[PDB]
């Protein structure tokens, strides 16, 4: 799970 | 229908995490919007032929600040618009948008502030939601902390978003614990606390102002999404919320016929009224927005595509989707904003770009 692509 | 008329990029090349049109702009003045990213907030004016005219920024003295969110209000005595901004430092700044002076600031949250929202009927009541798992309600007329919404029955991880209902009688919050929680602020306790916050003048008394500690939501559910819930909005008595699962869910507490104001804190049921699916929005902190009248909803995804749903239909699941793409818009869209007359839609991106769509 990431905040950035 | 919407057409892309212009784009630009800010010089810091960092993500723009927020964008908001000023819906309190005066009659006959041009439409103005704010962007937040890096350690700055910037205002722009929309003009003819797609022009996006750069005005002036506020740049934080701390190069390590990162602003995440902004929200417009106005000064209740003078009518002049004000802009609240916050982010990783957990400091709320109230900015005079004319001069971009910081008028005052508020500290309290234990960590980063992920969203700011102003009360729909009271321009002085500011809600902040924080990485420290709490929400805080501020009165920016008397500079008081009215209430903290937290406790072990509050959120157990970062709060990512919240929204007031139409009349500002209740708040729905959401965050990393996968939950959505209802907090009523028209209780006798909270109405009294807001009234007392208006009567507080530290130059005329010896007491500090006592904040309410609200440790129990009036409803809670983890049955809508299965991951971080990063944006929530009331649609009348219904809720629109999203996670990073490529869906906005339309739902309500209780069973189909249950009145929202009869929902008890032990309510175990929810009702799903529809779901708007889309693609390629697997990262978190991606916010949808609605127009002033709540006739439409816009969301960008992580490869620069815009989805716009027409909600002017008899039931939520009948919403009509339109998509907007541009071959040069390929970075993640963090937030959108409609102008108050709904004639312009702005999207802001992880590569510091700003995209203007005119109807």
């Amino acid at each position: 799970l990431q905040k950035y692509a | 229908s919407f057409k892309c008329v212009n784009s630009l990029k800010e010089d810091h090349n960092q993500p723009l995490f927020g964008v908001q049109f000023n819906w309190h702009s005066k009659e006959g003045d041009p439409l103005v919007f704010a962007t937040v990213g890096s350690n700055r907030v910037t205002l722009y004016e929309c003009h003819s032929q797609g022009e996006i005219r750069l005005l002036q920024s506020y740049v934080d003295a701390d190069a390590d600040e990162n602003f995440y969110t902004c929200a417009w209000t106005y000064d209740s005595n003078t009518s002049h618009p004000l802009l609240a901004v916050a982010g990783s430092r957990g400091i709320i700044r109230i900015i005079n948008p004319i001069t971009m002076q910081c008028i005052k600031h508020y500290v309290g949250h234990g960590n980063a502030i992920n969203e700011l929202k102003f009360h729909p009927r009271d321009p002085n009541l500011l809600l902040s939601v924080s990485k420290d798992h709490a929400l805080r309600l501020w009165n920016i007329q008397t500079d008081t902390l009215v209430a903290i919404f937290g406790g072990v029955e509050g959120h157990r991880d970062e709060v990512l978003s919240a929204d007031y209902d139409l009349l500002g009688e209740k708040i729905m919050s959401c965050g990393m614990d996968h939950s959505l929680k209802l907090w009523r602020i028209n209780s006798k306790r909270m109405m009294n606390a807001i009234k007392e916050s208006y009567d507080y003048n530290p130059n005329k008394t010896n007491r500090p102002f006592i904040s309410q500690k609200i440790h129990f939501p009036d409803f809670s559910t983890r049955d809508i999404h299965r991951n971080y819930v990063d944006c929530v909005r009331w649609l009348g008595d219904l809720i629109l919320s999203k996670s990073c699962e490529n869906a906005i869910v339309c739902w309500k507490p209780g069973k189909m016929e249950d009145d929202i104001d009869k929902i008890k804190p032990s309510e175990s049921n929810v009702t799903i009224l529809g779901r708007f699916d889309y693609s390629q929005c697997d990262i978190w902190y991606m916010r949808f927005s609605m127009d002033f009248w709540q006739k439409m909803l816009a969301l960008g995804n992580q490869v620069g595509k815009l989805y716009v749903w027409d909600l002017e239909v008899e039931d939520p699941h009948k919403a009509k989707c339109t998509t907007l793409t541009h071959h040069k818009c390929g970075a993640a869209i963090r937030q959108t904003s409609f102008s108050r007359d709904s004639s312009i839609l702005i999207a802001v991106c992880d590569d510091a770009s700003i995209w203007r769509w005119d109807r």
